[PDB]
């Protein structure tokens, strides 16, 4: 089978700037009878289906936006935008229709790079219905932060929590190119009502030191 | 553009058949200038081809060979449909599935895919379906306010959530779900309005887990001490 | 139905060589719109009037138009051993079918 590979596996660039990214096949994929270069590129945004950019590796497909360009010789291949749009945060992916089976990279993510943004932070105790469901879970939202990087601790009567919490992350939001966190501490409901204090702390770049929500038990 | 609608249930019991239809509008399963593909996608794997049929004078399939054996790819001319035929699925089959046109306009036997059904993500797995229960995640104590809710213990995956019967877009984050140590599913959705409308505008966000049929509509209203 | 098709024969070949198969349809006046080439099941490759020859994606690397109006299977393997087929869709006429079969030796 012809293996396709990319580089870089992600990148980051600068609203308004330009973003390359390469491909390239084992074997060549340019058919010498009508000098057609066998080669796609996709864009995939989270929870769609990919959506085709570019084939005989030069030519964009309609309705595309021009700032969109492929180029490559029989096997090396580039994708440029020439002008990165906050909209054009996805993986991209080339692929070979040249040979069956027909096969493609693994993808390469861009991203955009922009000013550091603190995480607003808000907590929220389990409503009254799941307590009465036999469950607490305690949620811990960061909102619209910039880089990615961001850990979340759970103190619950001051005490550090550990195995009883799950998080995750949006993808990059397409407008304003931040991320958002979402952290849920779950615990029965006779080992919530043991305690009173309960508190998430935040460490994030764009905090000068770690912020902490918390609330009372019980108490408003 | 041609319009690929999928359907077919999602969860597989492990060693039975997974079945799926790819509907096909404004263009011919059998026209002499396209082919009908299956790709799966997976974290794993990534995007792997499936196999195809295409009709030349006559019908032809092809079909990758770790799946050999196991596929059948049909065409429906009479309902321009095409659909998935794989036996014996196992762990290693889940994925999300994606129908799509392979355009042979230039090269009668080859070209890109440039249109794309939905996707539908198979989850091979003996475990029965599960609806969500619905939590509300209530506003409390700068000028703006979060609220949201908790889809918590369903399965298998996925759900959709919208606000306010699809009025309500701006300012909403739907998380990544994640798995439980109880095998079942728990995901949130917030959003993030202004302060000074939570006296009068209701929120109320719309669960559809489509696997058990279950549909809930939760009122999300600042809670009073 | 006048119409009748010479082909290749039954041929032999060594692994690792070349072969050759061609097909001629004469008795007949008639359109012929396109001829596919078959493995078996597997379509190989058509030569369509209006649009020329177009070689199928699983052939690209060992298949190739001629000599004369055939085809040239390079790269032989064992597996390529079976029949073959050379499928003529005609007009009026209809659908003649000539047949080929190939054994690779060692």
């Amino acid at each position: 089978d012809i293996v396709m590979t990319q580089s870089p596996d992600s990148l980051a660039v600068s609203l308004g700037e330009r973003a390359t990214i390469n491909c390239k096949s084992s074997q060549t994929v340019l058919y010498s009878s009508n000098n057609k270069k066998y080669l796609a590129w996709y864009q995939q945004k989270p929870g769609q289906p990919p959506n085709l950019l570019i084939y005989w590796a030069s030519t964009r497909e309609s309705g595309v936006p021009d700032r969109f360009s492929g180029s490559g010789s029989g096997t090396d291949f580039t994708l440029t935008i020439s002008s990165l749009q906050a909209e054009d945060v996805a993986v991209y992916y080339c692929q070979q229709y040249y040979s069956t089976p027909f096969t493609f990279g693994p993808g390469t993510k861009v991203e955009i790079k922009r000013t550091v943004a603190a995480p607003s932070v808000f907590i929220f105790p389990p409503s009254d219905e799941q307590l009465k469901s036999g469950t607490a879970s305690v949620v811990c939202l960061l909102n619209n932060f910039y880089p990615r990087e961001a850990k979340v601790q759970w103190k619950v009567d001051n005490a550090l929590q550990s195995g009883n919490s799950q998080e995750s992350v949006t993808e990059q939001d397409s407008k304003d190119s931040t991320y958002s966190l979402s952290s849920t501490l779950t615990l029965s409901k006779a080992d919530y009502e043991k305690h009173k204090v309960y508190a998430c702390e935040v460490t994030h770049q764009g905090l000068s030191s770690p912020v902490t929500k918390s609330f009372n038990r019980g108490e408003c | 553009e041609v319009q690929l609608q999928q359907s077919g249930p999602g969860l597989v019991k492990p060693s039975q058949t997974l079945s799926l239809t790819c509907a096909i509008s404004g263009d011919s399963v059998s026209s002499n200038s396209a082919a009908w593909n299956w790709i799966r996608q997976s974290p794993s794997r990534g995007l792997e081809w499936l196999g195809k049929t295409y009709y030349r004078f006559k019908w032809y399939s092809d079909y990758a060979v770790s799946v050999k054996g196991r596929i059948t790819i049909n065409p429906d001319t009479s309902k321009n449909q095409f659909s998935l035929q794989l036996n014996s699925v196992t762990p290693e089959d889940t994925a999300v599935f994606y129908c799509t046109r392979e355009s042979t306009t230039y090269d009668l036997l080859a070209g890109p895919f440039d249109y794309w059904g939905q996707g539908t993500l198979v989850t091979v797995s003996s475990a029965s379906t599960k609806g969500p229960s619905v939590f509300p995640l209530a506003p409390s104590s700068g000028g703006t306010a979060a609220l949201g809710c908790l889809v918590k213990d369903y399965f298998p995956e996925p759900v959709t959530v919208s606000w306010n019967s699809g009025a309500l877009t701006s300012g909403v984050h739907t998380f990544p779900a994640v798995l439980q140590s109880s095998g079942l599913y728990s995901l949130s959705s917030v959003v993030t309005v202004p302060s000074s409308s939570l006296g009068t505008q209701t929120y109320i966000c719309n669960v559809n887990h489509k696997p058990s049929n279950t549909k809930v509509d939760k009122k999300v209203e600042p809670k009073s001490c | 139905m006048t119409g009748t098709i010479e082909t290749t024969g039954n041929i032999s070949a060594e692994k690792g060589g070349s072969i050759i198969l061609q097909c001629h349809l004469s008795s007949t006046t008639a359109q012929v719109t396109q001829v596919n080439w078959e493995q078996q099941d597997q379509l190989l490759a058509i030569c369509n009037a209006d649009l020329g020859w177009h070689i199928s994606p699983s052939f690209k690397d060992r298949v190739a138009p001629g000599p004369g109006l055939g085809l040239t299977l390079q790269s032989l393997t064992v597996n390529d051993t079976g029949e073959y087929f050379c499928i003529y869709h005609t007009y009026p006429d209809g659908t003649y079918t000539g047949r080929i079969f190939l054994e690779v030796l060692e």
